[PDB]
């Protein structure tokens, strides 16, 4: 942004936005995968407690 | 309804109402009003006949934001997260070093004679300030090429050194002075690296560099057992034989590896001599010597401000630090390549950088039918900063109407505005965090 | 920083020679132009000439014969002498460093304290 | 862990020029925040159940 | 500055280290220093130029 | 050869109101005029070197403008310290010439 | 903008050897026009705004 | 080091254990089998058969 004019900057900005969107998507997806296998253990724990 | 769409094409700043009056002159009872419009987000409800019957205005207190966000006219219970919040910066800091000499670039550009391309000369320029805006909007130059940086912005940058390289080029071979070119000049006479950063200039000189009889003072090396590496030079003149063994002319296959040349005044456009200058900008992370003209300011510690220490820009909270830089280090970096601290150019103080406060805001409400009361939770912030930013309208989003009353309370998850603390315990209705619980209850 | 300081005689008889010297401290003669200027009393400035490193020298398009200028890298000094001096030549004389930006002539950025000289 | 993320600082940070480009993708990270907030609420439920 | 010349009967008391590199027409020089008292050996150690 | 003239020959002003001086030249030039200040019994100083560029350390209130044959120097918020004579010089051509100057009278 | 732009050369009737001097353009104004604005005011101008 | 001074290095190509330390970003490894990189054979000659 400091050493390039906006018509030149936006071409790279599109690329950086694409990459970072993709990496957030991957993180959140795997986070939903993990949540389920922890939930099943919490349910077994509550069963053993009861 | 829309009566007219009129193509007048003028700008209107003021207006006058026209009245009527009658017989001596007298007046009759009449009243009228005025108001102004603001650019705002509205929600509209259409009836089955296609007619509007209601609206809400999203910026008129937080509950309007809750209704706008959920696309409803009724909300039932709970805590809802609508949008971020942040603080707007309040000022500007500019902190270039102090330099008092003027760059003598004319000692290179206005030189009476240039060198032969095979042995180009390099000169260093430092500890001076000058403007580039002259050569940008001037027509004297036949071509302007800049890499890595746009020529419009050269006046906002500081460089540790400039190196100027100068030589004469023949005709259209100006095309060869670029990264990745190939040919007799691009491989034997001169060579530019892959990651070049600078600007290339050229202008036509037939007036003094050529004549009808011709000038024969220039040479170029077309024969060599190997191409040069970036910015190499070889000024050796010896007999050459393709076998790679010494010999002496006029014996068999003995030559001179560089060719004498001359220009003519009647050369065509592809042939006249040109002068070329290459400027290479050294962005070394050390104290800068050459800078563009800017006025500086004092520092403004402990406040959210724009800062421009030395070609680096952002917003943050400046504070003193306990870093210990080595005499050859001017910047510090964290993981993810973020700048973390800087050496003040004027006094060599060491200053930290940190971001202006940010976070999420969420709205607590009882049922809309029961009441229109709300409480606002600002997550993970000390109330002092948000109160000192609500006042004097430094926060955003900015409600048109709201107030922080005397009810302010601090929690580990952040602090609540508009909720009254109670020294009694009950069962939870809405959990907030860290043990703090909320409910809607009699005073 | 640099300091220019100059010295010379105060009075010159008619049809005689005047000469001045100006000298540097804090730095040394290397890559800048050096210039002699005079101001007649109560009147606008005049440029007599400038010389730079490696001896190359420039003078007014008139009075070409009225002066020659010399520079010595040794002892950080330069000097001029006038072929003839008359009453109307009285002025304050200045030595100054000229810097060249891009093209044309140099801007005079640092000035010597100057001295007043006259004829009688 | 019950971690949370802010879309605009990570993807676009300080700049406004990039935010006017991220606008062309619409609601996406907002449903992302909706998801990651659901995971956060679930962790609290798991502990209260056990 | 001022540098002396003299001869000493005793064993070497100084260890001096350098590095030289060439890239892009620039030559890079580094330096260090370490005091040591050893005879005809390059002593093991770590030092940062 | 460029010849130079400056107008008017004299001005006077009171504290706190702006004034402007103008110098004119016989043929076109571009961004080749410098502004000099002189005080009684002292050497000149350089205020503006570019067409509209403050020399380093010149107070922020000084400014100027012009192109072609017309240029003007604007002095704003004048203080008593600003009492001086002012000159404009052009370096575009080989011969060097300074203007006749203007006396500003208290 | 949405439309088409057309131009053609007219030296035959719009120019002559002595010249035609019937046209004018405004190069000085305290502020740039907004889209499709117009200003046909002719008055003395001074950079001070008075 | 905390004062900004280097105190140690490892060289990743000097025996496999250097590759294990370089890969895990540690100076200590505790037990087990760790997969670091592929392997392959470089070709030894050329055949041309027009
Ligand atoms: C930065 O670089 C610039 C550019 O220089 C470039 O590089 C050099 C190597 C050459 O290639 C240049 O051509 C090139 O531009 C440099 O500027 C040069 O400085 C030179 C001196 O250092 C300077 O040389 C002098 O030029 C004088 C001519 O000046 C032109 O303009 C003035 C206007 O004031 C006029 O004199 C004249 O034009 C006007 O008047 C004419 C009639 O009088 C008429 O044509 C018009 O009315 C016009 O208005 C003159 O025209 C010249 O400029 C034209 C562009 O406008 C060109 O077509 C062409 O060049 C034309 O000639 C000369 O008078 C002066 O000659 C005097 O000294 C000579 C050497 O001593 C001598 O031969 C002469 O004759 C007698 O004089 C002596 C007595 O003492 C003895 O020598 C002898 O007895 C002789 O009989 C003259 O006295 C001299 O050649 C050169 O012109 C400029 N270049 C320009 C202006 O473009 C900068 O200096 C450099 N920086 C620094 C710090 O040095
Ligand atoms: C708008 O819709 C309303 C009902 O949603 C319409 O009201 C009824 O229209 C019928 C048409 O035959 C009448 O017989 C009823 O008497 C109306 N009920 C009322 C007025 O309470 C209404 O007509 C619609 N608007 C228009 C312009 O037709
Ligand atoms: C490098 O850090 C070390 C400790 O991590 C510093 O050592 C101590 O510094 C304090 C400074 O007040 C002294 O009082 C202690 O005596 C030091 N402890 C020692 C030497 O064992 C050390 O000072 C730092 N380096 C520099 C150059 O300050
Ligand atoms: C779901 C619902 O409507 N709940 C109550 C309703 O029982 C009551 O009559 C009304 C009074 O305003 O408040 C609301
Ligand atoms: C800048 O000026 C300040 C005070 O005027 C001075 O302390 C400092 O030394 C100057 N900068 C340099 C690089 O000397
Ligand atoms: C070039 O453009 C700048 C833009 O600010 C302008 O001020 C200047 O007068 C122009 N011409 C020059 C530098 O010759």
């Amino acid at each position: 942004l400091s050493r390039l004019d906006p018509p030149e900057a936006e071409v790279q900005i599109d690329r950086l936005i694409t990459g970072r969107l993709q990496s957030l998507q991957t993180y959140v997806t795997q986070q939903l995968i993990r949540a389920a296998e922890i939930r099943a253990s919490a349910n077994l724990a509550a069963t053993k407690m009861s | 309804k829309p009566i007219f769409k009129l193509p007048l094409g003028i700008n209107i700043t003021n207006f006058r109402a026209i009245l009527t009056a009658f017989s001596t002159w007298g007046t009759s009872a009449a009243a009228y009003f005025v108001g102004y419009l603001k650019p705002t987000t509205f929600m509209l409800k259409y009836d089955e006949n296609g007619t509007i019957t209601d609206a809400v205005d999203c910026s008129q207190n937080p509950l309007a934001e809750l209704k706008c966000s959920v696309k409803s006219f009724e909300i039932d219970k709970g805590i809802y997260q609508t949008s971020n919040f942040r603080v707007v910066p309040s000022g500007d800091v500019v902190r270039f070093p102090n330099i008092t000499n003027l760059c003598p670039f004319g000692e290179v550009f206005n030189a009476t004679k240039f060198p032969s391309v095979y042995a180009w000369e390099r000169k260093k320029i430092s500890n001076c300030v000058a403007d580039y805006s002259v050569l940008y909007n001037s027509t004297f130059f036949s071509t302007f090429k800049c890499y890595g940086v746009s020529a419009t912005k050269l006046n906002d940058l500081c460089f540790s050194n400039v190196y100027a390289d100068s030589f004469v080029v023949k005709g259209d071979d100006v095309r060869q002075i670029a990264p990745g070119q190939t040919g007799v000049i691009a491989d034997y006479n001169y060579k530019l690296p892959d990651d070049f950063m600078g600007c290339v200039l050229a202008w036509n000189t037939r007036n003094i560099d050529a004549t009808s009889t011709g000038n024969y003072n220039y040479k170029y090396r077309y024969l060599r057992h190997g191409k040069l590496r970036p910015f190499e030079r070889d000024i050796s003149n010896v007999p050459f034989s393709p076998d790679g063994k010494p010999c002496t002319p006029p014996a068999l296959n003995c030559y001179w590896p560089l060719n004498d040349y001359g220009f003519y005044t009647t050369t065509g456009i592809g042939y006249q001599p040109y002068r070329v200058v290459v400027l290479s900008f050294e962005l070394l992370n050390a104290p800068a010597t050459v800078c563009g003209p800017k006025l500086s300011t004092d520092l403004i510690k402990n406040q959210c401000v724009n800062f421009n220490f030395n070609g680096l820009t952002g917003t943050g909270v400046l504070t003193p630090s306990s870093k210990r830089f080595q005499p050859f280090q001017q910047f510090g970096r964290d993981v993810s390549d973020f700048t973390d601290s800087v050496r003040d150019p004027k006094t060599s103080e060491i200053l930290d950088i940190s971001p202006c406060s940010f976070g999420g805001v969420s709205v607590i409400t009882p049922g809309t039918n029961a009441s229109s009361e709300v409480a606002v939770l600002y997550q993970d912030v000390n109330c002092t900063d948000v109160s000192t930013a609500i006042h004097a309208d430094q926060l955003t989003p900015a409600w048109r109407i709201y107030s922080t009353g005397n009810n302010v309370f601090q929690t580990q998850a952040g602090c609540l505005i508009g909720a009254e603390h109670v020294d009694t315990s009950y069962e939870c209705d809405i959990p907030i965090g860290a043990g703090i619980c909320a409910s809607y209850h009699t005073v | 920083q640099v300091q220019l300081q100059e010295s010379g005689p105060g009075l010159v008889k008619p049809s005689e020679t005047l000469s001045l010297t100006c000298s540097v401290s804090g730095g040394s003669i290397s890559s800048h132009y050096w210039s002699w200027i005079r101001q007649p009393p109560g009147k606008g400035l005049e440029w007599i000439g400038y010389i730079y490193y490696s001896g190359s020298t420039n003078h007014n398009p008139s009075l070409k014969s009225r002066v020659t200028i010399s520079v010595d890298t040794s002892k950080n000094q330069f000097s001029l002498k006038l072929s003839s001096v008359t009453a109307a030549d009285t002025a304050v004389y200045y030595c100054a460093r000229g810097v060249l930006l891009w093209f044309g002539e140099p801007i005079f950025e640092i000035w010597g304290q100057g001295t007043m000289v006259t004829v009688s | 862990a019950k971690t949370s993320v802010d879309c605009n600082m990570y993807i676009c940070g300080d700049s406004t020029e990039c935010a006017n480009l991220l606008l062309q993708y619409g609601s996406f990270c907002t449903q992302l925040n909706r998801a990651l907030s659901g995971i956060a609420a679930e962790q609290d439920r798991n502990t209260r159940e056990v | 500055f001022s540098l002396d010349v003299s001869e000493k009967s005793g064993n070497f008391k100084h260890l001096r280290e350098f590095v030289f590199k060439n890239k892009d027409g620039f030559l890079y020089v580094y330096k260090g220093y370490q005091p040591i008292d050893v005879v005809r050996d390059l002593p093991s150690g770590f030092n940062t130029l | 050869e460029i010849v130079m003239t400056q107008s008017p020959a004299t001005l006077s002003v009171s504290p706190g109101e702006r004034a402007t001086l103008s110098c004119r030249a016989s043929q076109s030039v571009s961004s080749s005029l410098a502004w000099y200040q002189q005080k009684p019994g002292q050497a000149p100083r350089l205020l503006i070197y570019g067409a509209s560029t403050r020399a380093p350390g010149i107070p922020a209130r000084f400014s100027g403008s012009g192109s072609g044959t017309e240029f003007t120097l604007t002095i704003s918020s004048l203080q008593s310290e600003d009492f001086a004579v002012y000159y404009c010089q052009q370096y575009n051509n080989w011969p060097l010439t300074f203007g006749g100057g203007t006396k500003v009278e208290i």
